[PDB]
DNA sequence: CACGTATGCTATAATGTGTGCAGTCTGACGCGG
DNA sequence: CCGCGTCAGACTCGTAGGATTATAGCATACGTG
RNA sequence: GAGU
């Protein structure tokens, strides 16, 4: 962890019952800051109608989205991306249905 | 973690559990006590039918929060007809006799 | 699709079929390769309907242009795929199979009904031997179990003539031919002859089973079953994984197995196999039906190849994982979410931090409909994109609905309702949840990492429910005790505290100050402290007789800290409240105060307003906790070494063999109690007062301005015993096994401990951590079974229109007022009143609520005792009324009708054990007791008066009382009862009774630590049953030669010393016995196991001699773990080990003859002549002495009572009251609240059931044991018509048989027991016609109580009239 | 940095934490001298008798 | 009202049934779109509601009698 | 007493005398002749053969007891095609009738879901020539290593392996922890959603609505054509035959229905273009 | 006819199982000898 | 009585997916495009 | 593993 420059009195109940009141100063300093490496995977599976295609081929697909993934379907190294963004595109052979 | 509606669960048809799974909270038998002690009974009525089982109920009670108009529309949740069929294929009649 | 009951009874083979839209012939599921249901399989479509929504199998047949179509080519009906849910199928079973329910599950039913042992049953099913169903030759009877080479014998002899025959076939075929009828008759006529105790019970058993059978319209055959029900699919589903992987139901697999030996035994038949084949087969299939029905039930459950074994139709209804107990009670719940928790000292009362992301999500199809009204969004689907993209004008829109929108905060778990509160909801960027400060005492609230869930309440009605009922802001009060549960803890009492407390002159003393804003100014220019003595105006408000105020000015001597206070003080309340150094205990009373005169909504701004000073005047003092505040006593290293050597002294005496190993654990233990309090109170005085350091004068004295004293004086944290462990001395450890270690902890945590007290901390520390994660699931098993068996109570009327009632008298254990009969009284309807023509005039009228107005003039008149009505004493039929209840507790007024009271009571009971449970189970790692229970000391002056009591006097001119009972009064001048205390048997007194006594007197003086047995008689010592080896032991020591004999019990004794009783007999000069004074009793004393004797055969002594010292190891430890299973064996009515005996009938004693000393007793009463005798063992000692005047339930015996015992026999309110106080024993000594009533509630669920004795007019007879509510209603219509009145009497019943005898079998089966419960209900034939709460909510109805209690009595009325 | 209240003290009997941050303030106080030392550039002589 | 309900409580009494009253009007307003007494003031209508409840405008009785008076005059349309 | 199947059956069995060669024969001829006594006496005789060869093709297949019926089945062939005349001892002709049976018994029953008996075979081939391989390759050999081997398609040997992937219990519980089972986390994929649902509600009310702002005479074409108002998806012929014998008129009003609906549509289609999602 | 699924037969003698774990918990409440 | 059996044993949260084996070889038989 |  980390040491730091600590006091030890109430604060307008901002440190109530264990409650910690921290200064901006050490987020500034990013000192608590940390680092989470997560892993998404995309499986493209055989089905009994037939391959599933890692395409960048989508039906429905905002160019925005597009560019971020090559022409495989992957995004590129060093990519940013946030909540909704595709990753790696996949598509899946569907059946009839009664419209 | 929060959810208004989403998956159901298979042969209990309330909600899944779990923020992976986007799951709803247990509401148990403790917190359903806490809401009988209270006497709040739609309260109550609402997590046991519209937020759980009761499918049309849930159904027509959402179209009907966004028709503004916050009409309960209760039924009977389909664990409990699940719960017949289980004690049917124990070789017990049990059946509801009307009013 | 909404029905008035449900009924349960057994399947017909008949019956099964009907359910069933096809026979399931093969195992086949589905195919390998097109994995679609195969033909007359378990998951056949052309069975169980359509795989998807109006499609035919094979297609021909799509959508809603064909309806109802059967596909010709497929076999399919086209419908919703719902079915598959809801459609059964059935196996036909080629021979007959057992339900194994009925056979296994105790009673035996099948068993039961034939009369048939179980082990003789499944002889004939499993083909070990042949039974006869028909005998026609009267040689052979019915029912005779035959081997395999009996059969061969009769065969040739009788033969034809006698029809025997095995397995399921000839039980189904004995119980087809078995006619109920005439068998029950021949069973009644039976039961006239000599109708002994037990076969009295089991006939009227079977006798009840037949009549209930033909009531129930079910047949034995039944219990044997041909046809075999099957599972709708989607409730065995089998899916595919998205991996490719299938997954199914365990139930496919016990199927299938039956499938195969079931089709195996048709093909067997067919061939015609050899019988032996035929058996291997039939028993196989049995096996498999077993398995299916319930697998670790009959034997080894059939394992899969994990192991474990499989999951069974009855596994998915029994037990946590059952479908009622985990998805039917409870629920997962859409509009619901979950976080971390943190606070929120900005916040108001009635406010909660709620982060705008969570919200979103909560509030989505609120927000599309607004958008929908704001013509923003065209559609919902466009309006779910423009949510995803989260949109600037969204947040407004959310901004609007969120307003007026009540939110419900739930914290686990969830012990009592205000662990469930509503809130108004404020948006906060950020993840975390803001909890307002003063309602973290109800949820049990640390921001250590705590989380908590939200609920949206949907409907108008849910919303209303919510800010209602459930708000924050209204619901203060504890329901368990009268207590505001808000109140102020840790900064904000710390605060008040700092503002109030005074200091010696300091800035500015004695200045003279116009108004608190004066003083607030001057304060804060930095002229004055808040310490600083001064003279301040200030205009109180005292409000008059009625509603209007009067104000009135006057100058008090009171700190700037304590007038600055009064600006949040309201107008309405004294100054005197304020002008004392405020703290916790004080806060908490102010709050009461506020809510008594003012009421809500004052209380509430208050309340805020309390919060918002206190923690701001916390944080400018600056108060903060360093090595130095720890002060240590200088008077510690010496207190030790006194002690050690005190120690050290009576380790010496152990050596030379004198003192035993217990008795100097004993003493040691009292000399470390001893200390360790003398060092706390050496530490505390050199804390407490060490501030002599004044001035303003010269010289003067005051407080010390600690950081620690005050932060525990105050009540904000920490405690004397705390403090102890910091500066002063650790204290006295305990084991796991809850005894204390012989060498405590001497040094404390500043000072640091060395390895070996560290390691020696350790092992009391993890027994207290170890008792909260295991035991509480204990604790909160009790609050459940409360709960389910006070479920159903519910204020149903006003005024039940009775006049009955329980008379509270005055508690005073000890010496302080315990529960002074106001505090038991209050908020309680009078039931009568009581006119004593007194001094205030008081008669105060029926049927009024104990305000607090006159419960203050009963203290002024002092009131004795007081007949208040009580649930227990209401005549309300299926609930209770408002006024046998009194105040709702929570809400400071009369209770009101339609309130779940049962539930709220269970709740309050059960919580404060399954959270002491958690407690002083990390607060402490140290036991603390005291052993003090030396002598008494009296603190006033008075008379001293013994009732009760039974002593001799004694050669050194002692009173030495030999009474169990015994006990010491301190009556005042006008007679009026004030102090007293328990005086133990072999006490010695210090003065007569009656004696006048001054203060600070020693009136008793007793040993402990031990339980000596002086005698009456004066003489010498005979011994008698006293064989060394037998029953004693022999221990001397070395030089004269002295010795100690010990009396070893049944544990350590011989077969042949077994019925032998050791006693001291007590003879004179002459070798003839000495009766005792008045009576035909020789003196002997029946001596117990593990009683010491000193002195040995052949010794003179005087009346007042000990003869033994029988040894007392209680370890008290105590806490709670030690108490819960005493309430608990206190609500289940288990009997005591040890009972005390009663008399049951008011008459005369007589005692008549003995058995080898086995007492027996030939009783006659004065009306009742008729003698009644009663056998006694001939050890227990009886405390009354025979040829008395004797009321029903006078105690003969010294021991505990049973609650069933005195039921029997001083009636209802004496068991109440037993109940009452022995329960609130265990709870006062932790320091727990709980008002009476509540228990009241649960003791009057538990006297639900009376067995009727002598027949009515209708069909009870005698024996059946019915509702106590119909019998009486029944006795309303007997009155009326008169004939033959029912004579029945009232039984006590345990929580969990209470739960279980209710009329709802859904109730009794949710509980626990399902599968006994479910073969009881459904050969009975039982309907429940859903009253209770439980059986609602398993239906998903409304509730019968609370809001739902006037729709529900709208629906009761039309069931009413049709 | 850091403000915690002085109430989950005596509660919770961890004393550790205290003789932690006393310890802990002379640590930095020691190395406050040193950073000063440092930036003056005294001598590798003083620094060493220090 | 809007925090506490404690003097609407008082006018009606039993708090489970002022709930039903309350949502009972607040139905009204919100389907019928049937008018409010009091100025709203911005709230919502939970909260318009429970102030008329306690000014003591509606009531259990009252709605009964609005009820059947306006039902009446409906059916004597038909005819 | 003993409550053991297997234990009652095994007693049963052994109380059975054991045959010599002469006495199999004579009885065999009187059994192939419907002796009917001769045929149980030779069965029960020889049950004791059929439980210590069930005794070994157990371990994991099935339970004894349903290996020992199944055995007996094959017995049970055996008698009634047994050769007495030939030299050939009838335990040895039985010892293939009973393994035979047993084998084909677990081929079938021990899989939830039923392979072909052809398949299953196949199946049992490419995993004996895994085996092989593994030993002498030192690993586990891939699908195309197996394929190969054989010199066949990959495809196949894929799809083989594919259906040897064996079931997982939906009550299983997960974790090493009896906490909660697959159950509790499948979800039902078919079964939207109170969104979806009252989605169709507002799409299908919406519709209605739009069909009104139509003329009389296209929304009732189109109604009826479409099986939207009407109940039957009528065809031209019908919707002309009840209104206007012109069925080229039916195809005219409808087609001209949909153009006035795409008016509608880019005038205040506003809210229909937000129906693509 | 072919393709997918099934039913079938094979002849030295061989003729009563075991096998893989369970680990022992606890205070209470009934049920045949 | 003794002994053997059955029944209960807090509430929410979490994490992560996953295991094993083996059934011969060939000729005729039944159902679908 | 997280509060009880
Ligand atoms: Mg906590
Ligand atoms: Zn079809
Ligand atoms: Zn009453």
């Amino acid at each position: 962890g980390q040491n730091m420059r600590v006091a030890f009195m109430p604060w307008n109940g901002y440190n109530f019952e264990d409650s910690i009141l921290v200064s901006e100063r050490v987020v500034q300093e990013d000192r608590f800051t940390t680092i989470h490496i997560q892993e998404l995977a995309c499986v493209s599976r055989d089905t009994k109608l037939g391959p599933e295609e890692i395409t960048a081929d989508i039906p429905n697909v905002g160019e925005a989205a597009l560019s971020k993934l090559d022409e495989s379907g992957i995004v590129y190294i060093g990519a940013e991306v946030t909540g909704g963004d595709i990753l790696v595109g996949k598509v899946t052979p569907k059946g009839e249905t009664q419209l | 973690h929060a959810r208004s509606t989403g998956s159901y669960s298979l042969v209990t048809q309330q909600p899944l559990g779990g923020k992976a799974q986007f799951g709803g909270q247990r509401f148990g038998e403790m917190e359903v006590w806490a809401l009988e002690a209270y006497g709040a009974a739609y309260t109550l009525q609402e997590m046991l039918t519209v937020k759980s089982d009761d499918v049309n109920g849930r159904t027509k009670m959402y179209k009907n929060i966004v028709d503004g108009n916050h009409q309960m529309e209760p039924g009977m949740p389909e664990s409990f007809n699940v719960l017949l069929k289980e004690i049917r294929s124990l070789g017990i009649n049990i059946e509801l006799e009307d009013e | 699709e909404e029905f008035d009951a449900i009924k349960i009874a057994l399947a017909s083979p008949d019956m099964i079929r009907s359910w069933s839209f096809g026979e399931v012939k093969k195992p086949e599921t589905i195919n390998y390769r097109t994995f679609k249901p195969e033909r007359d399989g378990l998951f056949c479509a052309r069975i169980f309907g359509p795989v998807k929504d109006y499609e035919c199998l094979c297609g021909k047949y799509k959508r809603l242009k064909h309806r109802g179509v059967i596909c010709e080519k497929c076999g399919v009906e086209v419908t919703q795929t719902k079915v598959r849910r809801e459609r059964m199928g059935h196996i036909e079973l080629a021979s007959p199979t057992a339900h194994i329910w009925f056979l296994k599950s105790l009673p035996s039913r099948i068993g039961l009904l034939l009369d048939m042992p179980l082990r003789d049953i499944e002889r004939v099913l499993y083909f070990e031997s042949y039974v006869v169903i028909e005998g026609g030759m009267t040689n052979l009877e019915r029912q005779q179990i035959l081997t395999e080479e009996q059969y061969l014998d009769a065969l040739e002899e009788f033969g034809d003539e006698f029809d025997a025959k095995m397995g399921a076939e000839a039980i189904q075929a004995l119980l087809k031919s078995m006619d109920l009828e005439q068998e029950c008759e021949q069973l009644r006529e039976e039961l006239n002859e000599t109708n002994s105790e037990t076969k009295r019970k089991k006939l009227t058993k079977r006798i009840k089973l037949l009549e209930a059978f033909v009531q129930s319209g079910n047949k034995p055959e039944w219990m044997i079953l041909t046809v075999l029900p099957v599972l709708p699919p989607d409730l065995r589903p089998l899916v595919p994984l998205d991996g490719g992987r299938f997954a199914t139901s365990d139930l496919n697999d016990l199927y299938r197995r039956v499938i195969n030996r079931n089709n195996r035994l048709k093909r067997l038949l067919d061939l015609a196999a050899p019988d032996i084949i035929v058996r291997n087969e039939k028993r196989m299939l049995q096996e498999a039906v077993d398995a299916l029905l319930d697998n670790g039930r009959r034997g080894r459950a059939i394992t899969g190849s994990n192991k474990r074994p499989l999951k069974s139709l009855a596994d998915m209804i029994k037990g946590k994982q059952g479908r009622f107990r985990q998805n039917l009670l409870g629920k997962r719940v859409d509009y619901s979410g979950r976080s971390v928790i943190t606070v929120g000292p900005y916040l108001r009362l009635h406010q909660c931090g709620l982060p705008k992301k969570m919200a979103l999500e909560l509030f989505k199809p609120f927000i599309y409909g607004k958008l929908e009204l704001r013509g923003l969004a065209t559609t919902i689907k466009a309006a779910k994109k423009m949510v995803e993209r989260e949109e600037a004008v969204v947040w407004d829109i959310l901004d609007e609905v969120i307003r007026e929108h009540p939110v419900l905060l739930n914290r686990a778990p969830t012990l009592h309702r205000l662990g469930i509160q509503a809130f108004e909801p404020v948006l906060i960027e950020g993840k975390a949840i803001q909890l307002h400060p003063l309602v973290c005492a109800a949820y049990n609230a640390d921001f250590d990492g705590d989380q908590m869930a939200v609920h949206v309440p949907l409907t108008l009605e849910a919303q209303l429910e919510a800010r209602a009922l459930m708000m924050s802001t209204n619901n203060i009060l504890s329901p368990a005790n009268g207590e505001p549960i808000i109140v102020p803890s840790q900064d904000v009492v710390l605060g008040l505290y700092y503002m109030t407390r005074d200091c010696v002159n300091a800035k500015g003393e004695g200045m003279v100050l116009t108004g608190p804003k004066e003083a607030e100014r001057l304060y804060r220019s930095g002229l004055a402290s808040l310490h600083a003595r001064v003279k301040v105006r200030i205009t109180e408000y005292e409000k008059d007789a009625n509603g209007e105020l009067v104000a009135k000015t006057s100058l008090k001597d009171t700190t700037v800290g304590r007038a600055i206070l009064w600006m949040i003080v309201p107008k309405g309340l004294p100054y005197s409240i304020v002008n004392q150094a405020l703290g916790k205990k004080a806060i908490s009373k102010m709050l009461n105060t506020c809510y008594r005169i003012l009421g809500l909504k004052p209380t509430v701004i208050f309340a805020d307003q309390i919060m918002y000073t206190g923690f701001a005047y916390a944080a400018r003092s600056g108060a903060s906790v360093g090595i130095d505040d720890m002060v240590i006593p200088e008077k510690k290293h010496e207190i030790i070494s006194e002690a050690e050597a005190e120690v050290a002294e009576i380790q010496e005496q152990f050596q030379s063999g004198l003192v035993t190993a217990g008795e100097r654990y004993n003493k040691v233990i009292d000399i470390w109690a001893a200390a360790n309090d003398r060092v706390s109170k050496a530490m505390m005085d050199n804390l407490q007062t060490e501030t002599v350091i004044n001035r303003d004068g010269q010289e003067e004295k005051q407080v010390s301005f600690n950081s620690i004293y005050m932060m525990a004086d105050s009540g904000a944290r920490g405690s004397a015993a705390q403090i102890r462990q910091l500066a002063g001395m650790r204290g006295l450890m305990a084991k796991p096994d809850g005894s204390i270690i012989e060498t405590p902890i001497t040094a404390n945590f500043r000072e640091g401990l060395n390895v070996l007290q560290y390691f020696i901390s350790t092992h009391g520390a993890r027994k207290g951590l170890a008792d909260t994660a295991l035991k509480t699931a204990n604790s909160g098993y009790l609050t459940r079974r409360l709960v389910d068996v006070a479920q159903d109570l519910v204020v149903t009327e006003d005024d039940c229109g009775t006049h009955e009632g329980i008379m509270m008298t005055p508690v005073i254990e000890g010496g302080d007022v315990k529960e002074p009969l106001r505090d038991r009284v209050l908020g309680r309807v009078t039931a009568e009143d009581v006119l004593k023509p007194g001094t205030a005039d008081i008669l105060v009228p029926r049927n009024t609520l104990l305000h607090e107005q006159w419960c203050d003039l009963l203290e002024e008149n002092s009131v004795d005792a007081v007949k208040v009505r009580s649930v227990v004493s209401c005549d309300t039929d299926f609930g209770v009324c408002a006024h046998c209840y009194g105040r709702d507790l929570a809400r400071g007024h009369i209770i009101n009708k339609g309130e779940a009271i049962g539930v709220i009571a269970a709740q309050s009971i059960g919580e404060p054990g399954t959270q002491l449970t958690m407690r002083t189970f990390h607060i402490g790692g140290a036991a603390s007791r005291a052993a003090a229970e030396s002598s008494i000391q009296v603190k006033n002056k008075g008379s001293i008066k013994l009732s009760n009591v039974k002593s001799v006097v004694n050669s050194s001119g002692k009173l030495v009382i030999t009474s169990r009972n015994t006990e010491l009064k301190l009556i005042d001048e006008f007679g009026r009862t004030k102090e007293s205390y328990k005086v133990p048997y072999g006490a010695v007194l210090a003065k007569g009774d009656g004696e006048q006594v001054a203060g600070g007197e020693t009136v008793a003086n007793w040993d402990p630590h031990t339980m000596p047995v002086i005698t009456e008689v004066s003489g010498f010592v005979r011994f008698t049953d006293m064989i060394d080896g037998q029953t004693i032991t022999r221990q001397t020591d070395e030089l004269t030669g002295l010795s100690s004999l010990v009396v070893l019990d049944s544990a350590e004794r011989t077969a042949g010393g077994k019925d032998l009783r050791p006693a001291l007999k007590i003879v004179d000069a002459q070798g003839n016995d000495v009766l005792i004074p008045g009576t035909d009793m020789p003196a002997q004393y029946f001596l117990p196991g593990k009683a010491i004797v000193q002195l040995e055969d052949g010794v003179q002594i005087s009346s007042g001699d000990t003869l033994a010292r029988i040894p007392q190891e209680s370890g008290g430890t105590k806490d709670i773990t030690g108490g819960l299973p005493r309430v608990a064996d206190l609500f289940e009515a288990r009997r005591p080990k040890e009972p005390a005996i009663l008399a049951e009938i008011s008459g005369i004693v007589s005692f008549g003859k003995e058995t080898k000393g086995k007492r027996r007793l030939v009783i006659t009463p004065v009306d009742g002549s008729d003698p009644y005798e009663e056998m006694i063992p001939k050890w227990r000692q009886l405390n009354v002495f025979e040829g008395e005047r004797v009321e029903r339930g006078d105690v003969i015996s010294d021991g505990p009572e049973a609650p069933h015992d005195i039921l029997r026999l001083r009636g209802v309110h004496a068991v109440t009251r037993y109940i009452v106080n022995e329960v609130q024993d265990v709870y006062r000594l932790q320091g727990v609240k709980i008002n009476d009533k509540h228990i009241e509630v649960i003791v009057r669920q538990m006297l639900r059931k009376a067995t009727i004795v002598n027949a009515g007019s209708s069909d009870f007879l005698e024996g059946e044991q019915v509702e106590y509510s119909r019998v009486k209603i029944a006795n309303r219509e007997l009155e009326a018509n008169g004939k033959v009145g029912a004579t029945y009497s009232r039984d006590l019943l345990g929580i969990t048989k209470a739960s279980l005898a209710t009329e709802s079998f859904i109730s009794a089966a949710s509980f626990q027991e399902t599968t006994r419960v479910l073969t009881e209900a459904a050969v009975a034939g039982k309907r429940d016609e859903l009253r209770g709460l439980k059986e609602n909510v398993i239906v998903g109805r409304l509730i019968p109580a609370g809001t739902g209690y006037a729709y529900h009595q709208d629906r009761m009325r039309r069931r009413a009239a049709g | 940095d850091i403000v915690l209240n002085p109430l989950g003290v005596p509660s919770r009997m961890n004393i550790g934490q205290i003789l932690e941050t006393h310890l802990g303030m002379a640590a930095k106080g020691i190395g406050d001298k040193i950073n000063a030392m440092l930036k003056q550039q005294q001598e590798v002589a003083k620094l060493r008798e220090f | 009202a809007r925090v506490t309900v404690q003097d609407a409580v008082e006018k009606i009494g039993n708090r489970f049934d002022l709930v039903l009253v309350a949502a009972r009007r607040a139905r009204q307003m919100q389907v019928g779109g049937k008018d409010p007494l009091v100025p709203e003031e911005n709230d919502k209508t939970t909260v318009i509601a429970l102030r008329e409840i306690e000014e003591g405008l509606i009531n259990n009785q009252i709605l009964d009698v609005r009820e059947r008076q306006e039902q009446q005059e409906q059916e004597a349309a038909e005819l | 007493r003993v409550l053991d199947a297997t234990q009652l059956y095994l007693g049963e069995i052994g109380y059975s005398p054991l045959l010599t060669a002469e006495e199999e024969v004579y009885f065999a001829r009187r059994a192939l002749r419907g002796d009917v006594a001769s045929r149980r006496r030779m069965i029960e005789s020889n049950l004791r053969l059929v439980v210590k060869i069930a005794r070994r093709y157990g371990n994991r297949g099935l339970a004894l007891l349903d290996l020992i019926e199944e055995g007996n089945l094959g017995l049970i062939r055996a008698v009634e095609k047994f050769d007495p005349e030939r030299g050939f001892r009838f335990s040895t002709y039985a010892t293939w009738w009973i393994r035979q049976t047993i084998e084909r018994a677990i081929m079938n029953q021990t899989r939830t879901i039923r392979l072909p008996i052809h398949i299953v075979k196949e199946l049992n081939v490419y995993l004996r020539t895994a085996r092989e391989l593994s030993h002498k390759l030192d690993h586990e050999p891939s699908a195309e290593e197996i394929a190969e081997q054989l010199d066949k398609p990959v495809d196949d040997v894929s799809r083989m392996l594919r259906l040897n992937e064996r079931i997982t219990s939906v009550d299983t519980p997960l974790g090493g922890d009896s906490e909660k089972a697959l159950l509790d986390i499948l979800a039902d994929e078919k079964e939207n959603g109170p969104e979806d649902t009252t989605q169709d509600d507002d799409m299908k009310q919406s519709i209605v609505k739009w069909l009104f702002e139509l003329n009389a005479k296209q929304r009732e074409v189109l109604a009826r054509r479409f099986g939207l108002l009407g109940y039957e998806a009528a065809t031209l012929e019908d919707v002309g035959r009840e209104i206007g014998l012109t069925r080229e008129r039916v195809r005219q009003i409808q087609v001209e229905g949909l153009r006035r609906l795409r008016e509608i549509l880019q005038t205040q289609g506003l809210n229909i273009e937000a129906l693509f999602l």
